């Protein structure tokens, strides 16, 4: 009931190989293969790709995740541990670019749960994106796993990147631009003769 | 009346999940109340 | 007067500021052009943002963009070049890129010409590129075409800023590439470097 | 060994790009012979 729903989107080397939605009371735990949570399978890349040299590497990334990527909500946080060898690093960004030209906004830790994102500044954008502000605020969780963030190169380069939406977030984002919100920026410049 | 913005569809949890959000930020309801 | 069985095929896959909006996919012996018949071409209409949109000034700025278009942004296969040609107001920027991603790390590749014809793929160097790849370049050529429509290319915004990004995929050379790696090529990088405890 | 090449292409998605992969390596032997050697 206070679980939340999220649609979970992989890619490998930026391909669309994965896309569900799961909305458990013990939230999810991204997993390579078949403890509290969902276990959400990121698929063999065998299924989606051809490259044979990124097949293996992406391979070797979801056999060392454990016991997962564990991702959930409690209070005005979401929570994320990372469970298994693999290194994950996540930032906040937009639905289709996982970069936000600020780099990582953090690395999942694994002895602990750290918070990844807070309910309570979203909401105090939305409100001010309604009363003006020019800016939408961000939902799109991603998680770049197994490899360093990728700042100075395409993220399509990247073997696992995973987005996660908390569904209703983009629901609200939607509900103030239908009111009337707009993020667009007064500096644009059409190009029309 | 708010909800009827809600303009994609959208499953029983996703709803369930904004409506509580809403109604524990009244200041956010009233910040979409305003913008009508 | 395009010959009937040499056109290509393309998928055609529209964003709006970040979002993607529309997806086509038609062979026709003329090419196609992206509109908002006396005109060659298969027309491919441009949806109404409204129908996927709910940012009201984008929604605004997408139709003017699109209302604008006129006869619209030609595209078509003829011998060993894909041309392109822009018949309405829109200035339009192309690059070759990725799938996902239209930035390529060097701006645009150039912009649409009106008056005349512009090449935008030489079918030539991409086979080259192709049998190196084969032979092991570790580098896959590119094919996917991307048109950002009246608006400068994105280089020193994230592109999902822009209003109208069109990717266009000639769908034998996505097929070719994959063939490449079914064979055994591989474009990952030697210096990868996992992040692995 | 054309349809032995064409028929590695997984996943195809349409008839007209068959045969424009098709047109391809029949007019350019290089590759077919690039895509055998490998």
């Amino acid at each position: 009931g206070e679980e939340w729903e999220f649609e979970v989107t992989a890619f490998y080397r930026g391909r669309q190989v994965f896309q569900q939605t799961i909305s458990c009371p013990e939230g999810l735990r991204l997993v390579g293969s078949e403890l509290p949570g969902w276990p959400v399978t990121l698929p063999d890349p065998g299924m989606s790709l051809t490259d044979r040299g990124v097949m293996s590497y992406v391979r070797h990334v979801l056999s060392c995740l454990g016991g997962g990527l564990a991702l959930w909500r409690a209070g005005q946080w979401l929570w994320a541990q990372r469970l298994g060898h693999c290194h994950t690093y996540w930032a906040v960004s937009e639905e289709l670019l996982p970069n936000s030209g600020h780099g990582p906004d953090g690395e999942v830790p694994k002895d602990k749960e750290g918070g990844v994102f807070d309910l309570g500044p979203f909401i105090v954008d939305l409100i001010t994106f309604t009363e003006g502000s020019g800016r939408s605020p961000r939902y799109a969780l991603w998680f770049c796993v197994g490899e360093s963030w990728p700042q100075d190169q395409p993220w399509t380069k990247r073997l696992v990147m995973v987005k996660v939406v908390p569904t209703c977030l983009r629901a609200l984002v939607e509900m103030a631009r239908v009111g009337g919100a707009s993020s667009l920026e007064n500096t644009v410049d059409l190009h029309i003769s | 009346d708010l909800l009827r913005t809600l303009k994609s569809p959208s499953s029983p949890q996703q709803q369930q999940q904004v409506l509580n959000i809403l109604k524990s930020n009244p200041q956010l309801m009233a910040a979409f109340i305003k913008q009508r």
